[PDB]
């Protein structure tokens, strides 16, 4: 009951909406491939 | 067919529970979007051919296509595709997921469910990987990896 529609082009978007953080975290992926985080 | 983003759409009433990328004739998305189901596109059915629960990758019809990665200064772009919402680009400066088998690029950028599978941008358009599999620092602020397959 799954289906697909198209939603746009892949494009960079000169001048776009500029917003988030860069956080540097240490992180393990377990076989489910989950991420959590170390110390 | 044609390149391009798509909606994953359930069927009463239909829900948006994913996005993926359409390239080189490969749909291309996360494996908890669609837990490797067929995908309906037109008449046509799209049938799994490659999935792997730890990447959280699945593709349809095909081999991954998706090579291009995070050069690790520059700024990239989510282009989100949120359910209801035109699809809008987000632009920002990766974080990093350190990890013992290297650094991945991460994203702090944090948008409804529906959008899972959207892909990240480099600056010459190419996909560097598609959002939603990440973790929660502190308080719902969730941060997404850039997850990119190998061709």
């Amino acid at each position: 009951d799954m289906y697909i529609e198209r939603a746009g082009d892949i494009t960079w978007e000169k001048d776009a909406e500029v917003t988030g953080n860069s956080p540097r975290l240490d992180v393990a992926l377990d076989e489910s491939g989950d991420f959590s985080l170390v110390e | 067919t044609t390149d391009g983003v798509y909606r994953v759409m359930t069927r009463l009433g239909s829900t948006q529970v994913g996005v993926g990328v359409m390239q080189e004739g490969v749909f291309h998305t996360m494996w908890h979007v669609t837990k490797g189901a067929a995908l309906r596109s037109g008449e046509g059915r799209l049938d799994p051919y490659w999935g792997d629960v730890k990447q959280d990758l699945v593709s349809y019809c095909g081999p991954w296509k998706l090579d291009a990665a995070w050069d690790g200064l520059s700024e990239v772009q989510l282009l989100a595709v949120p359910p209801g919402e035109r699809a809008k680009n987000i632009q920002t400066l990766p974080g990093i997921f350190k990890t013992k088998d290297g650094d991945i690029g991460a994203v702090a950028l944090d948008y409804p469910a529906g959008t899972s599978g959207s892909p990240i941008l480099d600056k010459s358009g190419r996909v560097i990987g598609l959002y939603g599999n990440g973790v929660v620092i502190k308080n719902g602020s969730y941060v997404s990896a850039i997850t990119q397959g190998k061709r």
